[PDB]
This record gives structure tokens, C-alpha cells and sequence, in this order.
């Protein structure tokens, strides 16, 4: 019979925390950003930067509260925070986006970005299409607050990064982590809801991959200018590659 | 690759 342990009820409690703790929902720090223009030669660039050098901060705060993450080697949790960290800004940014609109809404039209905004920034339709894709199949995934933190944990710990050292530790954090999920879904998730919910979230993962990838091959078209580059943040520059 | 800012960010 499904049954959370102690253990697995700790762990819940502890990401859901360091969530609250590395996620604003006021997003009163993006007043700081440098201000979003739309009139556009990548006019959103400056703005968007600062929103994903900002969010690399808090993914980071967030991977370091991860039962076990601390266990690894500085190499490894570098590794894993370097791969995952596009794929971690895609997933908590669900929090925001809406379908009302195919958006992130982070409460006010100046800080409202829509396909157009994030073109804007550089990117095309090659990564845009299947990442609105993707935010929409997620958002309908209507996951419990407690299956977002856990799918966060479970992307930023993955044994296959390229790169990983001890890929057995960090399959045994994961493993600790998948499990909990698993569990808290049959004992806490009710029907139809939970239907094939774990093999959903999973493959939501699987998809996670793919966009990372083009991701990583439009930033470096992008980042390949220097006159774009000379606008990033010193933080991208090192996680995103300089 | 060395990573300065993300190596302290972890400490
Ligand atoms: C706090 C949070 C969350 O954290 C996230 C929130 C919103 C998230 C959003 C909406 C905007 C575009 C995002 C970041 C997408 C990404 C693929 C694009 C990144 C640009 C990036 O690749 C860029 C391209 C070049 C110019 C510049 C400097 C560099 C060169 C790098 C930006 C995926 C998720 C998307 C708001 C709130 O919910």
C-alpha cells in the first residue's frame, strides 16, 4: 500500500520551502531589472537577461536546499547546475505563465512577456513554438505545489548530464527524490488528476531535454556576437558559456 | 572551466 514515510513527508516540506524561500510571487525584484523595451533590433535583450541571470541565482539557492545535493563534489553540482539550469528557469516559470493569454504574467503589463517579447531577446520560433508547447502541457498537468518542487529537485539532480563524476550518488539523490513523487501522487493526488501523472511528469522531462538543447544552440549564435554579449550579465556569461 | 561566481553562489 502507497504510504509517504517520514522521510519523504521531510523531504516534501524542506523543497517546498526552499521554493517560498527562491521564489518571489510579488516579483518585486523585477523592478530592478533593466527596464523591457517594446517598440525592435533585440530590444528586450537587456531586460531578459537580467530575468534569467536573476532566476539562475534563485535555481541555484534552490538546488543547494536539495536533500543530498550538498553531498556531491563542487565539480558535480556545477555540472548538474550548469545543464539543468535552463531546463529549471522553463519549469518554475510555469508559476507565471497563464493560458489566457500564452504568457508569464508577473503582475503588471510591463512585466508581462508574451512570443513576441522573448523574440525579441533573440530567440526563434524553432525554441519558442515547442516551449509554449511545452508551458501548456505542464500548466494542464495541474500539478500540486508539492509535484512542482519535486519535478524541479528531479530535473536539477539527473545521473546522464554530461560531464557527471559520480553519476551512482547522484542517481541515489534522484532516486530518493522520484520515489517520493511516485508515492506522494498515489497516496495524495486524486483521480482523474493523477491518471498516468508520473509517467506525464517524466515525459515532461524528456521534452525539458530537447528545448535545453536548442536553447544551447541559439545562445551560442546569440552570445557569438560580442555587441550582444557586452549586454549580458557576467553570471550568464559563465553558466551559459562565454 | 573554472566558475567563480557559480562556485561561490554554491559555498
Ligand atoms: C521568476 C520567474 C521565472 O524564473 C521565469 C519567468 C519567466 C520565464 C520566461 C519568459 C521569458 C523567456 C524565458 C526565460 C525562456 C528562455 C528559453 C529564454 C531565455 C532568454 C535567454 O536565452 C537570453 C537570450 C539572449 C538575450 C538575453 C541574454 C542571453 C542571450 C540569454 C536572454 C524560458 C522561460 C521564459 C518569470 C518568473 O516566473
Amino acid at each position: 500500500r502507497p504510504k509517504l514515510s517520514e522521510e519523504q513527508q521531510h523531504i516534501i516540506a524542506i523543497l517546498l520551502d526552499a521554493h517560498h524561500k527562491t521564489y518571489d510571487p510579488t516579483y518585486a525584484d523585477f523592478r530592478d531589472f533593466r527596464p523591457p523595451v517594446r517598440m525592435s533590433p533585440l530590444s528586450m535583450l537587456p531586460h531578459l537577461a537580467d530575468l534569467v541571470s536573476y532566476s539562475i541565482q534563485k535555481v541555484i539557492g534552490f538546488a543547494k536546499m536539495i536533500p543530498g545535493f550538498r553531498d556531491l563534489t563542487s565539480d558535480d553540482q556545477i555540472v548538474l547546475l550548469k545543464s539543468s539550469a535552463i531546463e529549471v528557469i522553463m519549469l518554475r516559470s510555469n508559476q507565471s505563465f497563464t493560458m489566457d493569454d500564452m504568457s508569464w504574467d508577473c503582475g503588471s503589463q510591463d512585466y508581462k512577456y508574451d512570443v513576441t517579447d522573448v523574440s525579441k531577446a533573440g530567440h526563434t520560433l524553432e525554441l519558442i513554438e515547442p516551449l509554449i508547447k511545452f508551458q501548456v502541457g505542464l500548466k494542464k498537468l495541474n500539478l500540486h505545489e508539492e509535484e512542482h518542487v519535486l519535478l524541479m529537485a528531479i530535473c536539477i539532480v539527473s545521473p546522464d548530464r554530461p560531464g557527471v563524476q559520480d553519476a551512482k550518488l547522484v542517481e541515489a539523490i534522484q532516486d530518493r527524490l522520484s520515489n517520493t513523487l511516485q508515492t506522494y501522487i498515489r497516496c495524495r493526488h486524486p483521480p482523474p488528476g493523477s491518471h498516468q501523472l508520473y509517467a506525464k511528469m517524466i515525459q515532461k522531462l524528456a521534452d525539458l531535454r530537447s528545448l535545453n538543447e536548442e536553447h544551447s544552440k541559439q545562445y551560442r549564435s546569440l552570445s557569438f556576437q560580442p555587441e550582444n554579449s557586452m549586454k549580458l550579465t557576467p553570471l550568464v556569461l559563465e553558466v551559459f558559456g562565454n | 572551466k573554472n566558475h567563480p561566481m557559480l562556485m561561490n553562489l554554491l559555498k
